[PDB]
């Protein structure tokens, strides 16, 4: 829930995997990508 | 007890009070981009596009603004604070404008 | 460079080439269109500078690097009395100042094209 990058995301994904909490392991990862769209749009209305 | 919530009663309105004079002063901060706005024409400057710059930064971090606190604290009182010296601000500050 | 003389028509190589020095007289506007053509081209060094207030007031600061705003032009010329070509020089300054209509119709400026809605620049061109 803090990195920008892919590499610790792509391995704390897989090894949360490793362990088998997967679903969960998934729905972190996509608020994760939630959150990196969330704050990439706040980069900028200046017309339209 | 009473005088103990009591007194973190007065803490939370004394805080929501101060960050609602926050954004509300940093929009009649924002307003001065018209102070000066460069000699705001006599009769026309055609053309006379766009679009006082100060105005885009007060658009901008009040944007990023309300979305950290969107972030940070809950919805009801980011809505108050930000409705109600949000829309007063806009129509006093064009007043004195 | 001097002989202020008529265009010479060659008829016709580089006639679609003063076409593009037209966006008649000799050099005046033939070769001042390369130069600011060259100039505002050079002064394309942003698509680096972007991410910021840079499409702020660094546009004013483009708008008062005008073709050179036009005083640079319009003082040597401004100065030279010779009768050579007096006023058909100035007629590719007549029509050089339909090159200063050219600049302000070079118009599709920046930020990054926002607010279109005016682009002028006569005041030099007054």
């Amino acid at each position: 829930l803090s990195s920008n990058e892919i590499v610790h995301l792509k391995s704390g994904t897989e090894n949360m995997i490793k362990l088998g909490l997967p679903e969960q392991a998934l729905d972190l990862f996509l608020q994760n990508r939630s959150n990196f769209i969330q704050d990439l749009i706040l980069q900028i209305v200046d017309n339209p | 007890k009473f005088d103990e919530t009591i007194d973190g009663f007065k803490t939370l309105k004394f805080k929501l009070i101060t960050i609602l004079r926050f954004n509300i002063r940093a929009l009649c901060i924002y307003d001065i981009g018209s102070f000066f706005q460069n000699t705001k024409i006599w009769n026309m400057d055609v053309g006379s596009i766009e679009l006082d710059q100060n105005i885009a930064s007060l658009i901008s971090e009040l944007r990023r603004t309300e979305s950290k606190l969107k972030q940070q604290l809950p919805e009801k009182e980011k809505n108050s604070i930000f409705i109600g010296l949000d829309i007063v601000n806009n129509y006093a500050l064009i007043k004195g404008a | 460079d001097d002989d202020f003389m008529p265009l010479s028509i060659n008829d016709k190589t580089l006639y679609e080439k003063v076409l593009k020095i037209c966006w008649l007289y000799p050099m005046t506007c033939t070769l001042a269109k390369k130069t600011y053509s060259k100039i505002t081209a050079f002064l394309s060094i942003f698509y680096r500078h972007e991410l910021h207030t840079l499409n702020n007031i660094l546009v004013k600061t483009m708008d008062d690097i005008f073709n050179d705003i036009v005083n640079k032009k319009i003082r040597s010329k401004l100065e030279s009395t010779s009768r050579e070509e007096i006023a058909q020089i100035l007629v590719n300054l007549d029509y050089f100042i339909i090159a200063a209509k050219e600049f302000s119709n070079f118009m599709t400026r920046e930020n990054i094209l926002q607010n279109p809605d005016m682009e002028i620049r006569l005041s030099s061109i007054k």
